[PDB]
This record gives structure tokens, sequence and C-alpha cells, in this order.
């Protein structure tokens, strides 16, 4: 039946500024069914306390989900993005890059 | 506001 | 300009995993105002706009008390077409549902909507005259037999052209600073050098509501459209949208190179060039 893989973007809220408190944003859509995961990273270990969006769907009966949490960016620290669902071979890790 | 008759059956 | 109500409804199984789960939200436009989770600490209607919040405790009784039967129902629902499909109940299936008002600019009613799915695929779908169901097979065909026979299908109609409609006329009114200014996005453009001789232009759009936007590059007079990276638009979070336009240039070149933005929030289109400092 219909399974469909997630697109994923990962973003701030604003124009990331080293040292100012911000929102690290995942947005995965796209994809059916709704069975998924999804982790936010900071160097590499999972983020406690990650909120998001209510489970909602496009036009075409995809899923999407908005995965936040507040953070700080540092000119050091990696940021990024661990989601896994029916349809990936493995957890697909999306590294987080503040000009996109 | 929702519609009650939209918990009708399948 | 127009305006929308809908609510988005999920059910779905999870054999030996535990009861069907039931998810609501409601939009109107692009803002989320309202949510229920089946799975819930106790499963309450919850609001999530600022202005449903002027809503008494009998309005989230009424809201959370269907959303409570729809819960019931759409168990029961499942169980049907896992049944109309001869389907094992070991298979875990999804149920979607939208549904909801259009209205225009001066807040009369354009359009209702009453679709669902099964499993991704189009199930059954209301009309234009709302009053009649066109049915994706012969599962489909008997909940429509079902609903047109019901005694109650004139009320099904009655709620889209007016319990649906006055409520959403009356959420544009309670947050109409919220729901009907729109807000133009924020503009910027970014130089990012690939090599000595190409460099990536990158056209922001920030902070806009609603969020169909359009944002074109233009070498000269005419559309890079072949060789402009878009982004889907994508929330930013808190009720905003944000996207961008890509395009590579030559290193030299880069005043030949404008982005056209056009929203809602905007009085005329915007031109953006990029202005190094």
């Amino acid at each position: 039946m219909i399974q469909r893989t997630p697109k994923i973007q990962v973003y701030s809220r604003h124009p990331a500024e080293n040292g100012k408190s911000n929102f690290l944003n995942c947005y995965v859509s796209g994809f059916h069914p709704s069975d998924i995961e999804v982790d936010l990273l900071k160097n590499g270990e999972r983020i406690e306390k990650v909120e998001h969006s209510d489970l909602s769907f496009s036009k075409d009966w995809s899923f999407y989900l908005l995965y936040y949490t507040e953070f700080t960016p540092t000119e050091k620290d990696e940021y990024a993005c661990r989601v896994n669902h029916v349809t990936l071979s493995q957890p697909k890790i999306v590294k987080w890059d503040r000009d996109m | 506001a929702q519609d009650i008759y939209r918990a009708s059956y399948y | 300009g127009s305006h929308s109500m809908r609510y988005f409804y999920t059910a779905m199984s999870r054999p030996g995993r535990g009861e069907p789960r039931f998810i609501a939200v409601g939009y109107v436009d692009d803002t989320q105002f309202v949510r229920f989770d089946s799975d819930a600490a106790s499963p309450r209607m919850a609001p999530r706009a600022p202005w449903i919040e002027q809503e008494g405790p009998e309005y989230w009784d009424r809201e959370t008390q269907i959303s409570k039967t729809n819960t019931q129902t759409y168990r029961e629902s499942l169980r049907n077409l896992r049944g109309y499909y001869n389907q094992s109940e070991a298979g875990s299936h999804t149920l979607q549902r939208m549904y909801g008002c259009d209205v225009g600019p001066d807040g009369r009613l354009l359009r209702g909507h009453d679709q669902s799915a099964y499993d991704g695929k189009d199930y059954i779908a209301l009309n234009e005259d709302l009053s009649s169901w066109t049915a994706a097979d012969t599962a489909a065909q008997i909940t429509q037999r079902k609903w047109e026979a019901a005694r109650e299908a004139e009320q099904w109609r009655a709620y889209l052209e007016g319990l649906c409609v006055e409520w959403l006329r009356r959420y544009l009114e309670n947050g109409k600073e919220t729901l009907q200014r729109a807000d133009p996005p924020k503009t910027h453009v970014t130089h990012h050098p690939i090599s000595d001789h190409e460099a990536t232009l990158r056209c922001w759009a920030l902070g806009f509501y609603p969020a169909e936007i359009t944002l074109t590059w233009q070498r000269d007079g005419e559309d890079q459209t072949q060789d402009t990276e878009l982004v889907e638009t994508r929330p930013a979070g808190d009720r905003t949208f944000q996207k961008w336009a890509a395009v590579v240039v030559p290193s030299g070149e880069e005043q030949r190179y404008t982005c056209h933005v056009q929203h809602e929030g905007l009085p005329k289109p915007l031109t953006l060039r990029w202005e190094p400092s």
C-alpha cells in the first residue's frame, strides 16, 4: 500500500546568531504512513524535551510534523535531525546548516 | 466547531 | 480574501500495540486553533491559537464530547472498512478525513468540503452540490449508500452551509488581528561563493503569513526558472512561514540577478538584489 518517504528540512526560526538564543526546527513532510520518529541532535547526542506540532496532512494526504527545541547556536556545536520511518533503510541524519 | 454528524460510521 | 475552516481527522489502528488512535486538528486558513489526541493524559479538546481562548466552558465541552465520540466511532469505522475490504485484524490501517467551509471576502459561503482517504488512497468525497458523493470503489459505494440514505443527510449539508460558516465568521472576528492581517516577508539576499567563478544567490522570505508566496529569480529581464533551487514553504514554529530561492551566478555578475517576491501582505511585488556589505 501507500508508503511515502519523508522529506526533511533542518533550519532555525531566526537567522542564526552565534550566542543569541533561537529555535532549531526539523520539518518532516510528505510521508505515509504517520508512524515516524525524529530527534534533534547536539554534537551527536539526542536533545531533551523536544516538542512537536500536532499531526496534520497535506492535500495529497501525506503527513507533516514540525519538531523543534530551544537552542543557542555556537560557532562549534553541530546540530542535526535524525529521522526514521518504514520507508528508510536506516535512520537518516540531516545536518543543520545555518545558511539553509 | 466540529460537525457531530461526521462521527457517523463509515 | 477568501477564508477556510478545516478539520483534519486521523484514525490509525495499531493492532497488538493499542486501541486505534484518533487525532483531530482544526484550522482557520493556515492557523491551527484546536487539537485533540485520544492518547492524551486525559483526552480534551485543547486550544492552540490566542483567539480561540475566548470560548467559554460550554464550547470546550461540546468539542471534547464530539471528539470523544469521534474516537469511539472511528474505531468502529476502521472495523467496517477492515470488513469492507476483507482485511486481517493484524495489519495497521489509516483513515483520514478533511471537511469544512469556504467563505468569500464578504463572508458568503463559497464551497463545502468533505473528503476521506483510507491507507493513503482517496476513498469518498462530497460533491459540489453538498448532497451527493463520489466513491473511489465498491467499498466506498457501501459508505455512499449509507450516507446518502441517512435520515440525517440534510443535516450533514446543513452543517457545511450553516453552523460551519457561522463559526468560521466568528473565529475570523475573535482573531481578526491574527487572522485577517497578512504579515509580509522580511526579505534578504545572501551571497555564498562556490568557486572563484561561481556564487550562490539565496533569496530569503521569512516571517510571512499566510503561507502562499512566490519567489522568482530574474537574470536581467527574464526568469531563471529552470536554474532556480526552491525549497518547500516551511513553518517557522511561531505560526509564520519561511522560504528561499537560490541560483548559481557568474562570480563577477551578481547584479544581473533580481529576486521577485509576491505575497498577500505586500502592496506591490518586491524586487531584491544582492547588496554587498
